[PDB]
This record gives structure tokens, C-alpha cells and sequence, in this order.
């Protein structure tokens, strides 16, 4: 009861900062998005294709077994 | 009609790589008795047994002993493994009758459909093993009253030219096929690894050949070919230094014919280095693509990761592109970026922070994520967007009452 | 420049071994 009153009362003061709309314009002015994670993909359709990064490839172990 | 050259520059500079090696048959390596894993020992054994075979054929009783002992362990392990197959078959014929074992159907997530309307189509008998693996390939927007999967991806992997489990030429292949009465999608990739030397017979020296092709009818009516040859060696500047070089060729064959069309040629380098307390991994590339009609277009790319002993938890990476369009004397178009990450734990929660800088538009992107598996103390910040919504509700409810 | 000559420095010194 006291906590949910004091948190909202502090939010009223902290949210009421000056200007408050130029930063909306600053954030929305960069309509190019944040840069997204790179994957190897095909040129025509963009399905992922397998990678040979050393820090992942150094953990891999395979073996050979006879067939039936 | 060819892809942009930034695609090739990103593809040819993606970090320090490592090729495909030899896999060992575990019952004959370490004859009879159980083993453990180590790369140098397996790589030694594969070339050691070919050498002892050549010496045993030439004469040489000491090599004949080793090769005959390997043959004895090989026969014993093979007969044991077929006995295990017979035992598994008898156990399956006991547990079920003449019935077979059935897989789980694929989960596609929630829908406004009864979710077992088509689940009986993806429950099938196994077949157990034939060499290849299949996965179904799904599209982003499926049909409304049906399952979204449309294509099939096949995967194969082998080691053909071995003598008795001492292999030669690691090889693998992957084909995606979607065929219907309207369109046709056919992508493919193959890798072949060739090992020249391993220690103590030399240093580790491995080349790798990659081929890939792209067909997409009736949208494109041209096919895409790529070929990559790249070579790695551990050394060249000091002990255990993982260096590598490579080249790439690409073409857009017009009508499918690989003799006509625009071409792309590129080369790349990688290296690692350790100076002071700084360990760095760097790679760089240059591509010399041909345009549709304009001619030469060239680009440079580079990536670097700076590992640091002290403060072993800060990750920091740097990236660069340079563009050289025609009228090259005044159209040098640079671009470079930085990336930092760190990681804390506080208040019973695990925090991770990532700071990103793009440096053309002077923007800093900060992103923090947290995870509290203990309590809801992390929700005290949830009072921040709940106030403003009220300030956008009453201000609506005022304007809706006027 | 940088990734033509030094992209053949590595190629020549890899050919120097094999
Ligand atoms: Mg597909």
C-alpha cells in the first residue's frame, strides 16, 4: 500500500521532465533499425547455410560405425 | 541482377575459421580398451596406419606386426557391432510384435484450429537409418486450413577413401528441394576437406573446397554458382598460430549455362595474435565484382575481436567496410562500427549489457536484459510505462468527452 | 593495396611449404 503509492508518486516527478518530445523525434528519426545478427544465407532465398567458426568448430567430435 | 557487393564482403569476412577433419572408428583406435578424445592423437593414428601399411607392403616385419594387430582389433570390433545389431533387432521384435515404432508429430505452435486436425500426417514409421537425414522446410505464411511445411532438405555426410577406418577426404552435401506444379526451388551445398600434414609428420595443413548452387524458377530464370577454395595452417609467425587464406569465385549463369554472365572474384585472410595482455583475432577481405554493365566495383572489409586477460568479461569487436564505386577519385565511402558487451549479477538476477556504435550516424544503442528466477523484485520498474498509459487514457477520455 | 599483395603473401608462403 505504501510502496505502490510512493513508487507512483516518484514516477510522477521523474516522468515530468522538460521537453519530453524532442527525444521522441530523436528516436524515431532513426527509422533505420538497430543492426541485426549476421548469418550466412543463400542469395536467392536467404535460408541459412552452415558455418565453420573456430570457437564452435573446436568442440565437435564425430566417429565412424559399420552399416547394417 | 547479381547480389550487392556488401553481401560478398560480409560473406568473405566473418571471423577466424576452422575446417573439417577426420573422424575415427572408436573400437579399432585404442585396440580393444576404452579411449578418450584428443585431436592430435586421432590425426596421428590416421596417417600412422597408412604409413605402416606402406612399410608392411614393402617388407619390414615390425610394420607387419602393427598392421596385423590393427586388423585383429578391426575384425573383433566389427563382429561385436553386428552382434549388437542382431540383439537390438531381436529385442525390438520381442517388445512390439510385427508392429513398428512411430515418431512424434511436429509442433507448429498455437492456432485457431483443433491442432490434431492434421497431426496424423506427421506420425510415421521410422526406417531407422539409411545414411541420409531429412528435415521438412516451412514457409513464413502457410495456407489457412492446412500445414505450412512445403519442402524437404536432405543431408548426407561421409568419408569415402579410407582403408580400414583410416579415412581420406571428409565430404558432405546438403540439398533443399521444393517442387510443385507452379514453382521450383533447388539449393545445394557441398564441402570437401583435404589434409596435407598433421604433427609430428609436419604442421597442421588443411585445405577446403566448397561449392554451392541456387535455382529458383520461374522468378529468376538464371542460376547462381559459387566456389570457394581456402587453406589453413597452424604457424607462419610463431608456434600454434592459426593463419588462413582463401579465394572465392561466383557467377550468375544466364539460362543455366555457367559460361555467360556477371562474375565476382574475392580473396580473404585471417590471423590471430597475442601482444602484451591483448589477444586479437582479425580477418580481412577484398571483392572485385563485375556489374551488370558498369564494370569494376571493389570493396574492402575487416573484422576484429580484442580478447583481454584482465577484466576477462568485457567483449569488444570492431568492424569496417570501404566502398569504391566508379569515379573512384572522389567516391570513397567508408563505414566502421564498434560493439561492447558485459555481464553482471545483482538482486538475485543476471544482467547483460550491450553497447553498439555505428559511427556514421553518431548513435549509441544500449540494450540491457535481466532474468530473475527467484522473485519479482525486478518488476519495480514496471511502474514506469503504466503511469504514462494513464496519462494517455484520461487525455483521451477528456477528448472523447468533448 | 592490402588484400591483393598480402592476400598473395600468405598464398606464396603456403606454397613455400608444400
Ligand atoms: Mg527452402
Amino acid at each position: 500500500a505504501v510502496k505502490v503509492a510512493l513508487g507512483v508518486a516518484f514516477a510522477f516527478w521523474w516522468t515530468s521532465g522538460p521537453g519530453a518530445d524532442e527525444e521522441m523525434d530523436a528516436k524515431a528519426q532513426q527509422e533505420p533499425d538497430r543492426r541485426s545478427q549476421y548469418t550466412r544465407h543463400y542469395a536467392f532465398k536467404g535460408r541459412g547455410r552452415k558455418e565453420f567458426l573456430r570457437s564452435d568448430m573446436k568442440n565437435d567430435a564425430n566417429e565412424l560405425v559399420p552399416t547394417r | 541482377r547479381l547480389p550487392p557487393m556488401t553481401f560478398f564482403v560480409e560473406q568473405m569476412s566473418e571471423g577466424v575459421l576452422k575446417p573439417e577433419g577426420w573422424a575415427t572408428m572408436e573400437t579399432v583406435a585404442g585396440l580393444g580398451e576404452e579411449v578418450t578424445e584428443d585431436e592430435g592423437a586421432e590425426s596421428f593414428n590416421h596417417v600412422y596406419y597408412r604409413q605402416m601399411y606402406e612399410l608392411a607392403v614393402a617388407g619390414d616385419p615390425w610394420a607387419q606386426r602393427e598392421y596385423a594387430a590393427m586388423l585383429r582389433a578391426y575384425d573383433k570390433g566389427c563382429e561385436s557391432y553386428r552382434a549388437s545389431y542382431e540383439e537390438a533387432d531381436v529385442d525390438a521384435n520381442v517388445e512390439y510384435g510385427v508392429e513398428s515404432y512411430v515418431v512424434d508429430p511436429i509442433d507448429f505452435g498455437p492456432s485457431f484450429d483443433p491442432e490434431d486436425m492434421y497431426s496424423h500426417r506427421h506420425a510415421y514409421a521410422e526406417a531407422a537409418d539409411a545414411g541420409v537425414t531429412v528435415i521438412p522446410s516451412q514457409d513464413y505464411y502457410g495456407p489457412e486450413h492446412d500445414d505450412p511445411l512445403n519442402g524437404i532438405v536432405f543431408q548426407y555426410e561421409a568419408q569415402p577413401f579410407s582403408r580400414h577406418g583410416w579415412g581420406g577426404v571428409p565430404f558432405d552435401l546438403t540439398v533443399c528441394c521444393e517442387k510443385d506444379k507452379t514453382s521450383l526451388c533447388l539449393q545445394g551445398e557441398t564441402h570437401v576437406s583435404l589434409v596435407h600434414s598433421v604433427p609430428p609428420f609436419g604442421p597442421r595443413h588443411i585445405t577446403q573446397v566448397t561449392g554451392s548452387w541456387e535455382v529458383l524458377r520461374p522468378n529468376i530464370k538464371d542460376v547462381m554458382y559459387q566456389l570457394e577454395v581456402d587453406t589453413f595452417k597452424d604457424g607462419l609467425l610463431g608456434k600454434s598460430d592459426h593463419a588462413g587464406c582463401g579465394l572465392m569465385l561466383a557467377r550468375l549463369g544466364e539460362g543455366g549455362d555457367p559460361r555467360k554472365g556477371p562474375t565476382a572474384v574475392g580473396v580473404r585472410l585471417q590471423d590471430t595474435l597475442r601482444v602484451g595482455p591483448f589477444k586479437l583475432e582479425a580477418c580481412a577481405s577484398k571483392v572485385a565484382v563485375q556489374g551488370p554493365t558498369g564494370g569494376k566495383e571493389e570493396g574492402w572489409g575487416a573484422r576484429a575481436f580484442v580478447g583481454y586477460d584482465w577484466l576477462p568479461g568485457l567483449g569488444m569487436a570492431f568492424d569496417f567496410i570501404q566502398e569504391r564505386t566508379p569515379e573512384e577519385g572522389g567516391k570513397r565511402l567508408r563505414g566502421y562500427g564498434a560493439n561492447f558487451t558485459y555481464d553482471w549479477e545483482a538482486l538475485g538476477a543476471a544482467f547483460g549489457m550491450e553497447v553498439d556504435y555505428v559511427a556514421a550516424s553518431e548513435s549509441v544503442f544500449v540494450s540491457v536484459n535481466a532474468f530473475s528466477g527467484n522473485d519479482y523484485r525486478l518488476g519495480w520498474l514496471l511502474l514506469l510505462p503504466a503511469v504514462n498509459y494513464f496519462k494517455e487514457t484520461v487525455s483521451s477520455l477528456w477528448a472523447r468527452l468533448r | 593495396k592490402f588484400i591483393f599483395w598480402a592476400a598473395m603473401v600468405y598464398a606464396t608462403l603456403y606454397g613455400n611449404y608444400e
